[PDB]
């Protein structure tokens, strides 16, 4: 009665545009199995992964719909019991991926018992379903091939875009740093965390892996963070002292739309 | 112009081995220094870095905003963002002559290790 090891559902490459508009109503009309706040579980068999998806978010309400249009039938193919949690950043001081997707993980974790949380942009749309929304043995990287980077790594050590830790995982590395403000380098952060911990890095192959990113301009008040090449050459010590134990932050709302919760935060500004 | 490292790794061909930095180290430290685009702009602080090799205004081009800057590479920040690398690549140079492979920020941190991804396999 537990979902076979591979969905038997999955299709395979898929084809991923974004130019005809989205209609939440449409997709939701197209995704009756999906509660309240963007949840599901399957009927058939009892999955074993309990995945809370969290998509760190400030004003991408265009690239969500796309996200939610794609990303909502593909999960469900997955034999995923998963939900969906969009972390909004409210106020404009620079934009802090990092704390945010700690949020989520708190957050989550009230709403049910996940075991998985799949860290993902809000503009990455995976082109293969094989490509599994779900924890492994070691965290897993799935953005591993981005057409941004021609179909191809960035760079080895590289771990942004769409990741996995179990819950165990997570604790493990005491989740991620809450200090990174403005962008880049916060990933590479919570890569050394990893490694300050024996874990290395699950990724499927190349072809599996390839994404989709929606292309669009340097949002406002997210300008390269100065400080991130020092902070990310301190994180064994860093580490210790920025995250889940000193994450503070203060919910505004919490809305539950038929496909995702959306969770309005005040995560403070720069020290 | 969003380079690609091999694109890079060519174009740089003269920078090879100088201050004892290879072409795989500074395929490296351009990816992340400013993702391989000519034209990128960044306000490090209170002044801004031009192009591939982030040349800062601060002290090594001129700019508007500082006009009395040294300018000891003695070239307009504005020829750092075009598609002919032959005068950032002297001024990057200079900088590794005066200053050393460390203004780059990127490249203790990154570039330390698993150097060999960084190598173009291109004839
Ligand atoms: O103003 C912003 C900046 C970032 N993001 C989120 O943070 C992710 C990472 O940002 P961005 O795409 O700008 O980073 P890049 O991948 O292009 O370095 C985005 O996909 C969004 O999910 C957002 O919602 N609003
Ligand atoms: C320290 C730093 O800037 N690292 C960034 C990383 O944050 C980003 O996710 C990646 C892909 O764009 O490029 C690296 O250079
Ligand atoms: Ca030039
Ligand atoms: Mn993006």
């Amino acid at each position: 009665t537990a979902c076979p090891e591979e969905s038997p559902l999955l299709v395979g490459p898929m084809l991923i545009e974004f130019n005809i508009p989205v209609d939440l109503k449409l997709v939701e009309q197209q995704n009756p199995k999906v509660k309240l706040g963007g949840r599901y579980t399957p009927m058939d068999c009892i999955s074993p992964h309990k995945v809370a998806i969290i998509i760190p978010f400030r004003n991408r309400q265009e690239h969500l719909k796309y996200w939610l249009y794609y990303l909502h039938p593909i999960l469900q193919r997955q034999q995923l019991d998963y939900g969906i949690y969009v972390i909004n950043q409210a106020g404009e001081s620079m934009f802090n991926r990092a704390k945010l997707l700690n949020v989520g993980f708190k957050e989550a974790l009230k709403d049910y018992d996940y075991n998985c949380f799949v860290f993902s942009d809000v503009d990455l749309i995976p082109m293969n379903d094989h490509n599994t929304y779900r924890c492994f043995s070691q965290p897993r990287h799935i953005s591993v091939a981005m057409d941004k980077f021609g179909f191809s790594l960035p760079y080895v050590q590289y771990f942004g875009g769409v990741s996995a830790l179990s819950k165990q995982q997570f604790l493990s590395i005491n989740g991620f740093p809450n200090n990174y403000w403005g962008a880049g380098g916060e990933d590479d952060d919570i890569y050394n965390r990893l490694a300050f911990r024996g874990m290395s890095v699950s990724r499927p192959n190349a072809v599996i892996g390839k994404t989709r990113m929606i292309r669009h301009s340097r949002d406002k008040k997210n300008e390269p963070n100065p400080q991130r090449f020092d902070r990310i050459a301190h994180t064994k010590e860093t580490m210790l002292s920025d995250g889940l134990n000193s994450l503070t932050y203060m919910v505004l709302e919490v809305q539950r739309y038929p496909l995702y919760t959306k969770i309005t935060v005040d995560i403070g500004t720069p020290s | 112009t969003e380079l690609t490292k091999c694109k890079v790794s060519h174009a740089i061909k003269d920078i090879d081995g100088y201050q004892g930095i290879s072409l795989l180290e500074w395929a490296c430290v351009l990816f992340h220094t400013s993702g391989y685009d000519t034209q990128a702009v960044v306000n490090d602080n209170g002044s801004t870095e031009y192009g591939l090799f982030q040349i800062s205004d601060r002290f090594w081009c001129k700019s508007s905003e500082f006009p009395e800057s040294e300018n000891i590479c003695g070239i307009s920040c504005d020829k750092l963002l075009d598609d002919e690398l032959d005068d950032d690549i002297a001024c990057a140079k200079k900088i590794l002559a005066i200053k050393g492979i460390d203004y780059w920020k990127a490249y203790k941190p990154m570039c330390s290790e698993k150097l060999e991804q960084w190598r173009c396999e291109k004839p």
